[PDB]
């Protein structure tokens, strides 16, 4: 259930059919260093993803 | 050559007003030779006209590059014609035109016709000159405003005192006004919507933020010059005197120093108020809502799963936790939902 | 002018107001009452 | 083998605007190229202070990611040489996974075996024959000569590992790091960016 | 030039009449707000001292401090050395 | 630390406290050439045109005007006292002196919320306000 | 060295400003405007309830999934 | 009434009617303030006809508005007073010169008509 | 505030004495304008400030200014190297280092207008014809200006607003920049087609910008760059990121 590296269990997600269109988004998660005025511990990853 | 010869019934402006029709007949016939001059080049490197505007510019390039376009790389020659960014631009374009040589005879073709635009370019130069000379007769206040080169390139643009008089001072304003494309930049070119009263130097010593504003003063008061010598009164320039005192004193005016401005202390640390529609709109805006009332509370040792990453102790509090709260699901109020200013939407609206 | 208009209407609805207040306050012209509707019939006289 | 661990000093400030637009010409419509190149160069504020951003890019735009992996992707070609690329990309047809090449032979057909770009963190793996290390150790030591050894004293190790787990400077091993980075400096030109 | 005036009625002439546009359109709340201007802001005491105060502490700062002054590089906050 | 005013002698001093009956006094005992005093002046000068409306900030001399020596215990280098119609208004800094502040403050915020604590615990009656914020530490770290 | 060693010749230079010199001496003003300088006054007016209710709807994921959502979609 | 060279100046009665079909124009938003604006609709026809103030400082800044108007066959007079036309024009500031303009279908037409054959009539 | 005083005392003891006592004041005016302008790096000229006071209130500017720079770069070593230091003295050290990286890039920017391109067009011809060259060999098809009828266009439009969105999520208080961007989000979601056309317009039509605000985010070893883009140009570099 919560195993696997893009954890199996966002297959199930609600938004998992208007995430599909978000690319290239661990390298905006990692610029958005340069537009929020506040260090992101969890810069690699994103919880939707 | 006999003006300026003898410059120690029949007299000076008719001279000065056939020259100036002359002008425009050479800015005519220098327009159509481009023309040809654009046609018969755009099939070895046609890209250069989207790269260059200008014509004069084009022309002196397709001179230079000709049809060997090793000439883009290592050329000093380019650097007394373009800018650095389009000369690079130009060079990464030549190497990939996708444009096939010029034929011997083309080349003989379009190297008299870069020829032939330069003697036109020339002549233009030695008549404007003339012009110039002139300008303390044939124009004392428009002169007196604006310099003498300033004024003879206006007026050989718009077509001589009578033609400049017709027309409105926000075209005045643009009087040599250029295409300046782009290359990267952000409209930062200094040229968008400037001609030569802007590049003028009234208008250049001054600071490069109030310099449009001045631009647009300088542009009405000389086509008020412009009107006044139409019909050559003020012979000796009493006008032109007065616009420019006028056009210096609103200069000093936009440089002049910021008043002295008091600073206000703070009011106090310390009444009745009323209510009505008003306020019962603004009380409901920032009142409690039942879905902010829930997310304000927190079960007592049911302890949640930490959502949300990105911060810990966010949490919501009865809103999903299966805790004490109702069945169905709490709704929004409309009343909190984000709304946009009344400068905001004006602005959003002369936007459209 | 449209500015000129306003302005004038502005100041003589002021002082017509500021007249009026000024009478109030001088017993001349008995306290206004509130303008109630059929929906201000319970803010304005719930109880009542 | 030798791994260089490297990153391209300064990326987001020497990244020329008219290269810049007349790059992503190449990959998008130049309306949108122009658009972008041209919402890099705004007036920075600071309270009373304003410039015009007219060399350098802006990192907190919203797309500065995508110009930023786009250049990095041309520093790559650079480095790699376009045959490398191409072989480490494969055919697009069939492109290659992470770091996996279509046939073995292909894999050992240049000294730069792995490569990968972070952001702007490059990391390559060369493995060098007998032969290919001496012959660039020596074009190395022809163009910089070295005769009192003293390319040791500069030279960066891991200082969080012991004596003897971390990269031992023998005599070799220290020209040869030097040349596989004089080597990969020699083909990224200092203009557009240098190590 | 007898003109008409629109608010008044009387006849005054082309060039004082732009002017009269302009006072007898003036705010009266406009001459009570500029008179509570007067009286609230000069009533005000004077939160720095004058002059004399003030060249007179730089004058005794200096005498009191030869870290900064003089030729005599004497001690922190003793007297003339 | 020259633009304020100075108070002379110990009669100006009792004076200054007593002309005030709706503002804070605030009196920094000290001398002008100290630094701690210099370094709490430029905070005091910063925000005196700021708080006029609830305080007025006096200098004094602790050489040229001795009497308070003694009865004030001023005997550090720099000394902030805050009086309420001609009341010592004790405040609770942290750091176990609550009858001054006998440092100098970095901050024109911190002595612009302690003026307005004091104010508005004064008006109340009350001989000891609260600070706003605990200086038993300096957070450092 | 002591700080009034090295404005000791402007100070002797500033012997020369005539008084007239002394009265010009314009006083300084501020160059921004009524907004910059004492601003209005910023209100906080929390976050919309959608924020809340966005926050709780992420989650009650699904009960299937369609056979066509491969390892990344 | 001073200057000659403001040869079409009306008399009394004319600017009477001439200021408020002026202030009608305003209202209807066939009005064009100025005389870089005048020359403006000059140059495209879309102008019934043109009314300048004789009181401009410099009146032979405005004596190009009626040679363009003989070359476009636009009716043009002068009027007395600069601040009569301005605020006749809805502006505080002297207008010297506005334009009244052309537009389809309008309920101005009768109006400018008749003003335009007294303008037309009285330039002799 | 020594350096402050001797100035004043030195310039103050010239003063005409009896003459006139009312501009003691306005001297230490024009002293602390005159450092204000510096730290902004704006010009200081004022007209009618005679040459020898001109020139004090110069030194006075640029040994003050040499202070201040030693000092911003000592109290940043320390703060790097780990050394117990207040949290204000970090704030007003950050403050310090923003001015002084951002006259260090006025300069740079004024040098790269003055010199041109550091480029040398033969090079950039070389990484042109590379990328063309890289290009052609992948077959790359251009990206296209985004279609009238693009289909997935309202789903790129709502992932590039929850992404702007997702910054006030736990923001608990709002304010008047950020109450305006999310009234501004709020009206593109609830009318998603005109929000687009905006964007195109703005892609097609728009290449001045309004300006960009700077601050620095201090990492104690580094200062680290946020840019504040205007709430309108936002959510169309945010569109045209995702597409």
């Amino acid at each position: 259930w919560d195993r696997g590296i893009p954890r199996i269990n966002t297959l199930f997600q609600k938004d998992r059919h208007t995430l599909a269109y978000d690319k290239g988004w661990r390298v905006r998660t990692d610029f958005k260093q340069y537009q929020v005025l506040k260090q992101n511990p969890f810069w690699w990853t994103h919880q939707r993803h | 050559k006999q003006a300026k010869a003898s410059e120690v019934a029949a007299p000076e402006y008719r001279v000065i007003v056939d020259a100036n029709n002359l002008t425009v007949e050479i800015e005519n016939e220098l327009n159509i030779i481009h023309k040809f001059i654009r046609d018969k080049y755009s099939k070895r490197f046609p890209e250069l006209e989207s790269l260059v505007p200008n014509a004069l510019d084009y022309i002196r390039t397709v001179k230079e590059l000709g049809n060997s376009l090793d000439k883009c790389k290592n050329n000093e020659n380019l650097q007394q014609i373009l800018t650095n960014a389009t000369i690079m631009v130009v060079s990464v374009t030549a190497s990939t035109t996708q444009g096939q040589q010029l034929s011997e005879e083309e080349l003989e073709r379009l190297e008299e016709a870069c020829d032939m635009a330069l003697e036109l370019n020339a002549s233009k130069h030695r008549i404007y000159e003339y012009v110039e000379s002139r300008m303390s007769f044939i124009a004392p206040n428009l002169s007196i405003i604006i310099g003498a080169s300033t004024a003879a390139k206006i007026m050989g643009v718009a077509g001589g005192l009578t033609n400049l008089s017709k027309m409105p001072a926000c075209n005045i304003m643009l009087l040599g006004a250029q295409r300046k494309t782009l290359s990267g930049f952000s409209s930062t070119s200094v040229l968008p919507h400037t001609g030569y009263i802007y590049h003028s130097d009234i208008v250049q010593s001054l600071p490069p933020d109030l310099r449009r504003k001045a631009a647009r003063l300088v542009a009405a008061k000389c086509t008020l010059a412009a009107r006044v010598d139409s019909f050559h009164e003020s012979t000796e320039g009493k006008v032109g005197y007065e616009l420019k005192d006028e056009i210096e004193r609103k200069f000093d005016k936009w440089q002049e120093p910021p008043p002295v401005k008091q600073v206000k202390p703070l009011p106090a640390p310390l009444r009745k108020k009323r209510g009505g529609r008003r306020y019962r709109k603004m009380k409901e805006r920032l009142g409690l809502t039942e879905i902010r009332k829930q997310a304000n509370r927190m079960s007592f040792g049911e302890i949640e799963e930490d959502a949300y990453q990105e911060d810990l102790g966010f949490s919501l509090g009865h809103l999903g936790k299966s805790g004490s709260g109702r069945v169905r699901q709490t709704q929004v109020n409309e009343a909190t939902k984000a709304r946009i200013s009344k400068t905001l939407q004006r602005t959003l609206q002369k936007q459209s | 002018t449209k500015k000129e208009q306003k302005k004038l209407r502005r100041q003589t609805r002021r002082e017509a107001q500021k007249e009026l207040q000024e009478k109030v306050r001088l017993g001349l012209m008995p306290p206004p009452e509130p303008k109630v509707r059929i929906s201000n019939l319970m803010r304005v006289l719930g109880t009542e | 083998n030798v791994m260089l661990e490297s990153r391209f000093e300064k990326m987001y400030e020497k990244i020329d605007l008219t290269l810049l637009n007349r790059l992503l010409r190449l990959i998008v419509d130049h309306n949108i190229a122009d658009y972008m190149t041209a919402k890099n160069n705004v007036v920075i504020n600071y309270k009373d202070m304003n410039h015009t951003n007219s060399y350098g890019i802006i990192r907190g735009l919203q797309f500065a990611s995508f110009i930023v992996q786009y250049y990095g992707l041309v520093m790559d070609l650079l480095v790699l040489g376009l045959h490398r690329a191409s072989e480490m990309a494969g055919p697009p047809q069939m492109p290659n996974d992470f770091l996996s090449f279509q046939d073995i032979a292909t894999e050992a057909a240049h000294p730069i075996r792995l490569f990968c770009r972070y952001i702007d963190r490059i990391h390559i793996f060369f493995r060098f024959t007998a032969d290919e290390a001496r012959d660039l150790i020596q074009r190395y030591l022809t163009e910089h000569p070295d005769p009192n050894n003293e390319n040791i004293v500069g030279y960066n190790n891991k200082k969080c590992w012991p004596r003897d787990a971390r990269m031992r400077l023998m005599k070799h091993d220290v020209n040869l790091g030097r040349a596989v980075f004089w080597d990969i400096k020699n083909r990224l030109p200092r203009s557009v960016t240098t190590v | 030039e007898y003109l008409v005036s629109p608010i008044t009625g009387e006849k005054i002439p082309a060039s004082k009449m732009q002017e009269h546009m302009r006072i007898g359109l003036l705010d009266p709340r406009w001459l009570e707000q500029r008179d509570r201007s007067i009286r609230e802001k000069q009533s005000d005491d004077e939160v720095y001292a004058p002059g004399l105060d003030i060249e007179s502490s730089l004058k005794q700062l200096a005498e009191r401090r030869t870290d900064i002054f003089g030729v005599e590089e004497t001690a922190i906050g003793k007297k003339i050395g | 630390s020259y633009m304020l005013p100075h108070l002379h002698n110990g009669w100006q001093v009792d004076q200054a406290i007593l002309s005030e009956e709706d503002r804070v006094v605030v009196i920094r005992f000290g001398h002008d050439w100290d630094p701690t005093c210099m370094k709490m002046d430029e905070v005091l000068y910063s925000i005196a045109e700021k708080v006029k409306n609830f305080a007025v900030i006096y200098l004094v001399d602790i050489t040229e005007v001795p009497d308070f020596n003694k009865m004030y215990e001023l005997y550090d280098p720099c000394t902030v006292m805050f009086f309420f119609r001609n009341k010592h208004i004790m405040i609770d800094l942290g750091t176990g002196n609550n009858n001054k502040i006998n440092w100098a403050m970095e901050d024109k915020q911190e002595m612009v919320d302690i003026i307005e604590t004091v104010y508005r615990g004064a008006r109340k009656g009350r001989g000891l306000v609260v600070s706003p914020k605990d200086y038993s530490t300096k957070y450092r770290y | 060295p002591k700080i009034q060693q090295q404005f000791s010749d402007l100070k002797r230079k500033l012997a020369e400003v005539t008084e007239e010199e002394w009265l010009s001496i314009p006083e300084v003003g501020d160059a921004r405007n009524k907004r910059q300088r004492n601003p209005r006054y910023e209100k906080l007016t929390p976050v919309p309830d959608s924020f809340f209710a966005k926050h709780l709807q992420t989650g009650e994921n699904h009960t299937s999934v369609d056979p066509r959502q491969t390892q990344f979609g | 009434d001073v200057n000659p060279k403001a040869y079409p100046l009306a008399d009394a009665h004319l600017t009477k009617k001439l200021l408020d079909l002026v202030q009608q124009s305003c209202n209807y938003k066939q009005l064009r303030k100025g005389a870089n604006e005048a020359t403006k609709t000059l140059n495209r026809g879309i102008s019934e006809f043109i009314v300048m103030a004789a009181d401009a400082e410099p009146l032979e800044i405005i004596l190009h508005l009626p040679l363009l108007c003989e070359d476009k066959n636009v009716p043009y007079v002068f009027v007395r007073s600069k601040q009569a036309l301005g605020r006749a024009c809805g502006v505080s500031r002297p207008v010297i010169a506005c334009s009244v303009t052309i537009k389809e279908g309008s309920q101005l037409k009768q109006q400018i008509q008749s003003i335009q054959q007294s303008i037309e009539r009285l330039l002799v | 505030l020594e350096l402050r005083a001797a100035v004043m005392h030195d310039i103050l003891d010239m003063m005409p004495e009896g003459i006139k006592q009312n501009k003691a004041r306005t001297i230490l005016q024009h002293l602390s304008e005159a450092w204000r302008c510096w730290k902004a790096n704006i010009p200081w000229k004022v007209p009618g400030l005679p040459t020898p006071i001109e020139n004090m209130i110069l030194r006075y500017v640029k040994a003050k200014a040499d202070w201040w720079t030693n000092t911003a770069h000592y109290n940043r070593e320390r703060i790097r190297r780990g050394a117990t230091v207040d949290k204000t003295v970090c704030k007003k050290n950050l403050g310090r280092l923003t001015r002084l990286y951002l006259k260090a890039e006025q300069e740079r920017q004024h040098n790269y207008l003055k010199d041109g391109p550091y480029i040398t067009a033969e090079e950039a011809v070389a990484v042109y014809t590379t990328t063309v060259h890289w290009l052609e060999s992948r077959r790359f098809s251009p990206i296209p200006f985004p279609p009238l009828s693009y289909k997935h266009d309202t789903k790129l439009l709502i992932l590039a607003l929850e992404r702007l969105k997702e910054a006030y999520s736990v923001k608990s208080r709002l304010n008047q920049s950020q109450r305006e961007e999310l009234g501004l989000i709020e009206q593109a979601y609830d009318n998603p087609h005109e929000a687009l056309s905006r964007i195109k317009r703005h892609l097609l039509t728009q290449r001045a910008f309004k300006e960009v605000g700077i601050e620095f985010m201090d990492l104690y070893s580094h200062l680290v760059p946020v840019y504040d883009v205007e709430p309108l140009e936002k959510i169309t570099d945010a569109y045209l990121d995702q597409y």
